[PDB]
């Protein structure tokens, strides 16, 4: 039911590039920011700003006039382990800005480094919502 | 952002809110969406409009009162119109219930679903999102609800969904406060509001360290979070001015002796400037001020000795005469002290003071009259009297450097009448005069007096000139008029006698 994704370059799934997840209606997605110990001098530390882009933004790694700002991995030294961000794959959202999800469609996510990549290659995640026939 | 102190906030939370939801699955969800600019918030959403029967609970963490009476809750929420969404009417709702429970236990494991106290069923006022299908626009509805009075240590908050599609954006938990203000020279501290919106708190604030409470200072703490019109005024202490709302010290060259509404007055004439925050401007060397004298008065000088002295002797008594002193200094209170020395008898300076009971008819010492009389004296003895000019400040000031004195003898007779008088130069405007010293002086001759009165005419005013020399003249006299003159000898002994009536007619 719940899907856990650790957002870091050290992860073997992200290194492939073709990292995709098959999700159903009313399912959850948990994104974990890269957590580092106090001994780290914050130089090797990774910090990313997440964006929800389209198919054009997925291949070109651009978020300007193509996507919207989602979450930010600003402080790596969080008290209760890594920073957790929740995303529900609901059909209808009660919140005014809250993102809706449709069955049998693809949704894309990208991340840009704060210090940087230089528009060469970005850490990307492909999200596909399975139709009503596939989900029970 | 406001002056109100916050207790619980969705923005201020360290990482996750961590709120207990009953049921856990299919209930309230911690779906977090970022708000502009760079602000992470924990958003609680629920949309179970389809299912027939709906019951939902969302309990907040421990909220401490921190000495508060009434707490104001501000909830930011997004809704969905039941007609705009497909489904049966009634299953979907547009209202949600709010609950609160008072507790003393810090970390409570579980709070009963029945023990909660309902506040109000909240709906989105004024407008609510449907939401519009064409374009997506954020809501601007924020609902406020008050809760009080509170008795226990703290409280817990809950939310109830009756089948609505609701998204709780931000939950602001604050309590209304009166600011720390210094009005009417008195300090007033930060105070909590009353148990009700009608309630007011009487705040009696203490005055500044360099001030004294003339009237009891008090104010009223309004429920809105603002101070009311002051009752009672405070005035700054002596040597401190009532400027800038806080007690300030008097500048270098300024003073304040009494706690009055007036500012620090400048140092009076001839007064030395003291340091910052002076009670009274100190008197510089050579100038002083009396203990019973006012602080506003300038520094006064001691008096000079009276310049002229006239002495007259009797068989057993003596009379002394003197005029006003040259320099008063400033003070009007001038008295005269008569001191007996008895140094006249004998040539050396070393002498014995007047130990015997010397009686005085006007006053012994501190005489306000310009004339003194000594009733008793010893015959054949040489005495010396010192007329001391005493001021009201002369005691506080150093003893006067000099005092005009005269050496006189009791037994010695007054000088006799002058033998002859002769006019040396007679003109139409001026008449010169020359005379001999009396046959029997009985002491050293000090002064000569000449009388001037009209003859063969009406009794005029007899003019008397004072000359130490035996030769004198007159300026401004009418021609062809007869005048009579009299020369009188004056010594330390006393009053002499009139001379030969010399009839001299103008040329």
């Amino acid at each position: 039911d719940r899907y856990a994704v650790y957002w870091n370059s050290s992860n073997p799934r992200f290194q492939r590039g073709d990292y995709h997840i098959d999700v159903c209606i009313n399912d959850y997605l948990d994104v974990f920011c890269p957590h580092y110990e106090d001994s780290v001098p914050e130089d090797k530390t990774e910090r990313y700003v997440l964006y929800m882009v389209n198919f054009d933004g997925y291949s070109a790694c651009d978020h300007t006039s193509k996507g919207f700002k989602r979450w930010e991995c600003n402080r790596p030294h969080s008290p209760n382990g890594p920073l957790k961000f929740s995303e529900k794959f609901q059909l209808f959202t009660p919140f005014s800005l809250g993102f809706e999800f449709r069955p049998g469609r693809e949704y894309f996510y990208i991340s840009s480094a704060i210090p940087d990549n230089g528009r060469r290659s970005c850490l990307k995640l492909k999200v596909f919502v399975r139709p009503t026939n596939s989900c029970m | 952002p406001a002056n109100e102190v916050t207790l619980l906030d969705s923005r201020s939370v360290q990482g996750e809110l961590g709120w207990i939801a009953s049921p856990l699955e299919g209930g309230w969800e911690e779906v977090s969406i970022m708000d502009e600019k760079n602000t992470p918030i924990r958003t609680y959403q629920v949309c179970n409009v389809m299912e027939p029967s709906q019951n939902n609970w969302l309990r907040t963490d421990w909220i401490t009162r921190e000495g508060a009476q009434r707490v104001y809750i501000e909830i930011k929420f997004t809704l969905r119109d039941c007609n705009s969404l497909p489904g049966v009417m009634g299953t979907c709702k547009e209202t949600f219930n709010l609950y609160y429970y008072e507790s003393d236990n810090d970390k409570e494991r579980f709070i009963r679903e029945n023990q909660f106290v309902k506040i109000d069923t909240i709906a989105a006022d004024e407008s609510f999102t449907q939401v519009d299908i064409g374009d997506r626009i954020m809501k601007l509805n924020t609902e406020i609800r008050d809760v009080g009075p509170l008795s226990k240590k703290g409280f817990y908050l809950a939310f109830q969904d009756v089948g609505a599609c609701i998204a709780l954006v931000s939950v602001r938990v604050f309590y209304k406060k009166c600011p720390l203000t210094v009005r009417n020279l008195a300090q007033f501290p930060d105070t909590i509001t009353g148990a009700d919106t009608s309630s007011l708190v009487e705040v009696r604030g203490s005055c500044v360290n360099n001030s004294e409470e003339k009237d009891v200072p008090k104010m009223y703490c309004g429920a809105d979070g603002e101070w009311l019109v002051p009752i009672g005024n405070c005035l700054c202490n002596a040597g401190h001015e009532e400027r800038s709302g806080e007690c300030q010290a008097c500048k270098i060259g300024y003073y304040k002796a009494l706690s009055t509404d007036a500012t620090c007055a400048k140092c009076p004439p001839h007064s030395y400037s003291v340091w910052e925050g002076a009670t009274s401007c100190t008197c510089d060397r050579g100038f002083f001020r009396a203990d019973n004298d006012a602080a506003s008065m300038p520094c006064t000088r001691p008096p000079s000795a009276p310049l002229n002295l006239i002495s007259n002797v009797n068989e057993t008594s003596v009379n002394l005469e003197w005029s006003s002193p040259q320099n008063t200094g400033g003070r009007q209170d001038i008295s005269y002290n008569v001191v007996c020395k008895k140094c006249g008898a004998g040539d050396p300076s070393k002498c014995r003071p007047c130990g015997s009971g010397v009686h005085y008819t006007p006053q012994q010492n501190g005489l306000k009259t310009t004339k003194v009389s000594i009733t008793d004296l010893l015959a054949h003895t040489n005495y010396t009297f010192e007329i001391w000019a005493v001021n009201g400040v002369s005691k506080y000031n150093p003893n006067p450097d000099q005092s005009v004195s005269v050496t006189v003898t009791t037994n010695q007779a007054a000088p006799s009448s002058i033998a002859l008088v002769q006019a040396k130069e007679v003109t139409r405007y001026s008449v010169a005069l020359a005379w001999l010293e009396p046959d029997r002086p009985n002491g050293v001759i000090l002064e000569y007096e000449v009388k001037y009165y009209e003859k063969d005419q009406n009794e005029r005013s007899y003019r008397i000139v004072r000359t130490a020399a035996r030769n004198t003249d007159i300026k401004g006299l009418n021609p062809l008029t007869s005048y009579v003159f009299h020369v009188r000898a004056r010594t330390a002994a006393g009053y002499g006698d009139f001379s030969e009536p010399l009839e001299v007619t103008t040329n």
